[PDB]
């Protein structure tokens, strides 16, 4: 088995900028016959299939404009893309198509580079028909951030809270090149009555201290 | 015009079978190879073997070969993959797609969820309104299996909508939010409502989001 190797993992990248991804193979896909190197990049969006860019390491697919070039020969290989845009934000994954079994490697995620904005925090009480059920859930949202890393830390009554919260993220933003977030706490009602004060902080680089949103049950 | 339609989505237990559909339009069926591409969620593309129609050429990546049989209908242009003894690491995105890189088409995708949850529509709640900028929400919970769809006001509030990626929770039920921010003086004045649909259910909720 050919094992391919993508470095980096993630990119970030400012518009109209170039971001370069490179690819390398455990065995040489220079086939003798014809020379050519058996090396296929695919870009794939989030929901959607992949789509062919660039083969035999550099020849272009139709439809696919020359900014992306692939370079490289034998067992290392290279796709830059010039002038990035928001379009091609996505998952870049390079193929063996010298032998099988045909490999991928582990996919580059790229995402646009803007100035770092903070998020603007939220929270959310448990539903009164929601606690009729027996478990309470509260939320947090960070709402149109740069860059995705942030910590999202759930206190209650001043206990710093582990394992009963999990989080979820968006996509970038095509426009303004952004996440939102949000961090689910789950208790149960029991739980949720007993304790009064429910907080979630968040550190991020764009804010210079931590910001706390809380409530009080019952206000 | 080249199209490759795959079958539904599907709910499996572990241990069963599933069979995957590929039925190819708009060329000789015959004239390409017609190759298996999966991928579990948020993970990257594995290949898993081909199928060459017109001479039966039928390679497997050892990983999946014996519990994996890939077939073709050629009198309907169909391609199969049926895998079995499912485990949980089969819960993916299952592909065809035509050629190695000479012809780039690809079917739409075939969900298989490998799970013994039975199929459930969400409970929907809100997350209620508490710088004029106010933000509300729906928390859309305890569903089975993916996808769910939301919109706000009939899909007439589309700006600063947020509708978050589900998270499968330990129950094997999914959840998320959906949330947007509006201009605190309209809270008195303008109806929101999420619009809820799960269509593995065919439930629709549409749940009036109150300060």
């Amino acid at each position: 088995d050919i094992v391919m190797t993508q470095s980096p993992d993630s990119l970030a990248v400012s518009l109209g900028e170039r971001a370069t991804i490179n690819c390398k193979s455990s065995q040489s896909l220079l086939n003798s016959g014809d020379q050519k190197n058996y090396l296929t990049w695919y870009q794939q969006k989030p929901g959607q299939p992949p789509k062919l860019l660039i083969y035999w390491a550099s020849t272009r697919e139709s439809g696919v404009p020359d900014r992306f070039s692939g370079s490289g020969s034998g067992t290392d290989f290279t796709l830059t893309i010039s002038s990035l845009q928001a379009e091609d934000v996505a998952v870049y994954y390079c193929q063996n198509d010298y032998s099988y079994p045909l490999t991928f490697g582990q996919g580059t995620k790229v995402e646009i580079k803007r100035t770092v904005a903070a998020p603007s925090v939220f929270i959310f009480p448990p539903s009164d028909e929601q606690l009729k059920s027996g478990t309470a859930s509260v939320v947090c949202l960070l709402n149109n951030f740069y860059p995705r890393e942030a910590k999202v830390q759930w206190k209650v009554d001043n206990a710093l809270q582990s394992g009963n919260s999990q989080e979820s993220v968006t996509e970038q933003d095509s426009k303004d090149s952004t996440y939102s977030l949000s961090s689910t706490l789950t208790l149960s009602k029991a739980d949720y009555e007993k304790h009064k004060v429910y907080a979630c902080e968040v550190t991020h680089q764009g804010l210079s201290s931590p910001v706390t949103k809380s409530f009080n049950r019952g206000e | 015009q080249v199209q490759l339609v795959q079958s539904g989505a599907e709910v499996k237990k572990t241990g069963s079978s599933v069979k995957v559909s590929c039925k190819a339009s708009g060329y000789t069926f015959t004239d390409h190879a017609i190759h298996w591409v999966r991928q579990a969620p948020g993970q990257a593309l594995e290949w898993m073997g081909h199928f060459s129609p017109g001479n039966t050429d039928i390679k497997y990546n050892d990983k999946f070969k014996g519990r994996v049989t890939l077939t073709v209908d050629r009198s309907m242009s169909t391609a199969y993959m049926e895998l079995s003894s499912l485990r949980s690491e089969d819960t993916a995105m299952y592909y065809c797609k035509t050629s190695t890189f000479f012809f780039d088409y690809w079917g739409q995708g075939t969900m298989v969820t490998v799970s013994s949850a039975s199929t459930k529509g969400p409970s929907v709640f809100p997350l209620a309104p508490s710088g004029g900028t106010a933000a509300l929400g729906c928390l859309v919970k305890d569903y089975f299996p993916e996808p769910v769809t939301v919109s706000w006001n009939s899909g007439a509030l589309t700006s600063g909508v947020h509708t978050f990626p589900a998270v499968l929770q330990s129950s094997g039920l999914y959840s998320l939010s959906s949330v947007v921010t509006v201009p605190s003086s309209s809270l008195g004045t303008q109806t929101y409502i999420c619009n809820v649909n799960h269509k593995p259910s065919n439930t629709k909720v549409d749940k009036k989001v109150e300060p």
